[PDB]
């Protein structure tokens, strides 16, 4: 369902793997089952730090 | 100020008078580093004196 | 195949820490990942080469190496686990 | 102030409303990959319900496109329409006029301030290739125009702001400038943009660094009247070996672009240690080493003379006066007579012989070295002295080095021979 | 008078983000194949020789070094922006370890 | 700080517990309740309990401490506490 959902807003209907990491990284409790297995061609979630960021 | 075309062109000073209302001009601007065989300065200083 | 550990480019290794959200790069990091990069893989190369070794195969698997992943706790998905 | 010529500078040629293309393959985002997931900001759109205005993306917001110079697309970002990102798209360019003053051409004056990096106007012109370019350079060369209006999109793709353009072709150089140009992504194409540098206020001419490659061309002479000015229109040198030394100063000490390459050659490519091109930091074994010749034309003298009034190092004045020992034409001592050559040998001495950085026999050196020329050179009135006063500082020079008594019997003998000279008239002024 | 003026380089940092959202949303491998699988093989080469590597185990390889080495370098991340600063230092590779463990 | 490196000396050389008994006694039952009513607990669990909570606090001060030392610093501060905690996977 959640990789459906992301699938959604990626406006795409192929699920790929970077849906499923996508689905499972951004759901805290999913994240906390599924915490020390690595997603083949599942990519990373962008996150970029507040003060890595210029003034 | 050193191009071809000059200000006393347009007046009715006769050119023999030019270096004459030059030294009149660069003397009336208390400049003192200026020579009288220099005339560059003079009309660099008429030049500013006219169109500053 | 000799001293291939410098295969692992600057232009690469540079690529990875981007990944990870870096912005600079010192110059004396190259030679620490790779170092890292090395004992990991020799880690995980160890545990897949005394599997195949069990199973009386001269091949290392896949299966051999996602078992060798999981036992360290690093569990891999997608390969037939 | 000046009279405004906005209207005139818009006739001399055809306004554009965007940018040209010779191509629609031209001037392509990423060499023409098309990147289909375009990259969408993250912003939640803020419409301020009083005035309708989507203030999403604004300056000081956190739009991660805005700080990766790339505008956001309507119908495709989170931002919503009309957001703060799309400056190039709305054409929101800054209040600018057009005036006439010094030696420069029209120019772009601020019609009202402008805060710091602030989108002042985007830079127009038709996107050509590189043989269009090349031919195109060749016509105007041929039409002798004596100004540059091309600008570099990027590699192989150049912009042309002659016949067809906007405001931001009259802008004209300042080597210290209040702006400058920036590259920038706008959806899946490629813009030049002009952002403000510092706080300016209104009736400021608007300059910007043109970093000119000449392509071979000659030099031109800059006029912008900045302090830091290097004198001529140019960029980074086209290959090593090829200045050590700001042109006029190296000019003035005979040397020329076979010296300069000379030195280089010989060392640089023989493993020792030559800095890159900075006229900052003066190589004094370069200047001890070149070649000195007598001065026998009047624009080396001009050039000696500025060199004079710029450089400060104690080593290119030795070697310029040492020049100048050499030199022995009448007709280019007078002109620098007249270009009050003592008024700059006054500065000279006073920076080595009452300042001191240097050594007290090296100094008498100098002083030996510098004195004798000054013995030289012809004179018929104290009215050329009177341009510098130079005597005064030769009577603190002798009354500072006292103990050094061939330098003092050469200033007695310099002032002795100076005292008998004839005095000119200046015009009496009312009281 | 044809010259052209020049368009100067970017920012430090500018291209930086970029780059950094553009690997951070593609997610192909970003070691190469060949190189990746001399170092697999030199490495296995120690303990045992005519040791044949299918192609599925070399891809897992890279994909868990890969996990291994981005983890890594977010920790790395954390550690020099702990520290005040914004460029990633060996000492902060090490520390990383040391806490996570796997550096004695 | 003399007796900063004395007190150092003397608890990492000591062997006792360092957590008092009956407020921690108190704290589990507390903890406990919400989960189920009318718990009864064996002391050996309560022992345990304390025990593997002092060695994991040990464990994270000592982790903390790298940190702080990592800025420049000899005073530990909440920042090393969550960064040691982010960095060993606690949320
Ligand atoms: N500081 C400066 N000093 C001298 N010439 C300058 C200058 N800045 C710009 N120019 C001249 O202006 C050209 C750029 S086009 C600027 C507008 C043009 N002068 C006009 O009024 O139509 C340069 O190639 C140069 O010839
Ligand atoms: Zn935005
Ligand atoms: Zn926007
Ligand atoms: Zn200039």
């Amino acid at each position: 369902e959640l990789a459906g959902n992301a699938a959604r807003d990626n406006k795409k209907t192929r699920i790929i793997p970077r849906h499923l990491q996508l689905a499972i990284r951004n759901d805290e409790e999913l994240n906390k089952l599924l915490g020390r297995v690595t997603i083949a061609q599942g990519g990373v979630l962008p996150n970029i730090q507040a003060v890595l960021l210029p003034k | 100020p050193q191009g071809e075309m000059d200000l006393l062109d347009s007046t009715r000073i006769h050119p023999e008078d030019y270096s004459l209302a030059r030294k009149m001009a660069a003397d009336a601007l208390d400049i003192e580093d200026i020579d009288d065989d220099d005339e560059s300065a003079m009309r660099n200083a008429i030049y500013e004196m006219v169109f500053p | 195949l000799r001293d291939n550990i410098q295969g692992i480019t600057k232009p690469a290794i540079r690529r990875l820490a981007r990944r990870g959200g870096v912005k600079r790069i010192s110059g004396l990091i190259y030679e620490e990942t790779r170092g890292v990069l090395k004992v990991f893989l020799e880690n995980v190369i160890r545990d897949a080469v005394t599997y195949t070794e069990h199973a009386k195969r001269k091949t290392v698997t896949a299966m051999d190496v996602v078992y060798a992943l999981k036992r360290q706790g690093r569990t891999l998905y997608g390969f037939g686990g | 102030y000046p009279a405004d010529k906005t209207e005139e500078a818009l006739t001399t040629f055809k306004t554009l409303s965007q940018n040209s293309y010779q191509n629609k393959t031209l001037g392509n985002a990423h060499n023409g990959r098309s990147t289909a997931d375009g990259m969408s900001c993250d912003c939640e759109e803020n419409w301020d319900t009083v005035s309708g205005i989507n203030n999403a993306c604004g300056e000081y917001s956190e739009c991660i496109n805005r700080l990766t110079s790339i505008e956001c697309i309507s119908g495709t970002c989170s931002c919503g329409d009309d957001c703060q990102n799309q400056r190039f798209q709305k054409k929101q360019y800054a209040p600018i006029a057009v005036f006439e003053t010094e030696k420069k051409g029209y120019g772009v004056r601020a019609q009202a301030d402008i805060r710091q990096d602030a989108f002042i106007y985007e830079y127009l012109g038709e996107v050509i290739d590189e043989s269009t370019f090349r031919k195109r350079k060749e016509n105007y060369d041929n039409q002798g125009l004596e100004h540059f209006y091309f600008m570099m999109l990027q590699k192989g793709e150049f912009i042309d702001a002659t016949a067809k353009g906007g405001l931001g072709r009259f802008c004209n150089h300042s080597c210290r400038p209040n702006a400058y140009v920036d590259k920038w992504e706008v959806g899946n194409k490629l813009r030049m943009g002009i952002f403000a540098k510092r706080e300016i206020y209104k009736g400021e001419e608007i300059c910007f660094d043109y970093n000119v490659d000449r392509y071979g061309a000659n030099p031109q002479k800059c006029y912008c009247g900045e302090d830091n000015c290097i004198g001529f229109l140019g960029g980074r040198t086209q290959t090593d070996s090829a200045n050590i030394l700001p042109v006029p100063i190296a000019e003035a000490l005979g040397s020329t672009n076979a010296q300069e390459q000379r030195w280089v050659r010989l060392m640089k490519e023989q493993n020792k240690s030559i800095k890159a091109s900075d006229y900052s930091s003066i190589n004094e074994d370069y200047v001890n080493s070149l070649e000195m010749r007598p001065i026998a034309d009047k624009d080396e003298a001009s050039k000696v003379t500025s060199a004079l009034l710029k450089t400060q190092d104690y080593i290119i004045l030795r070697k310029l006066i040492e020049r100048v020992s050499l030199t022995k034409d009448p007709e280019v001592l007078k002109e620098i007579v007249r270009l009050r050559g003592y008024q700059c040998v006054a500065n000279i001495l006073t920076m080595i012989v009452l300042d001191q950085e240097q050594q007290q026999v090296d100094v008498e050196s100098f002083t030996l070295s510098v004195l004798d020329m000054l013995e030289s050179w012809p004179n018929s009135s104290r009215n050329r002295i009177s341009s510098s006063q130079i005597e005064s500082v030769l009577e603190s020079v002798k009354t500072k080095l006292k103990k050094i008594q061939p330098i003092g019997k050469k200033i007695n003998s310099l002032l002795n021979s100076w005292s008998k000279l004839e005095i000119s008239y200046k015009i009496p002024k009312s009281q | 008078t044809g010259g052209v003026m020049k368009p100067h380089r970017y920012r430090p940092g500018t291209v930086a983000l970029r780059e950094i959202r553009r690997y951070q949303k593609s997610t192909e491998l970003l070691i190469r194949k060949l190189p990746f699988q001399r170092l697999v093989r030199e490495i296995a080469q120690d303990f045992k020789t005519d040791l044949r590597f299918q192609s599925a185990a070399i891809g897992a390889l890279q994909e868990a070094s890969e996990a291994y080495l981005v983890g890594l370098f977010e920790d790395t991340n954390l550690c020099a922006i702990h520290a005040k600063r914004v460029t990633i230092m060996p000492k902060d590779i090490q520390l990383a370890r040391r806490i996570r463990g796997e550096r004695a």
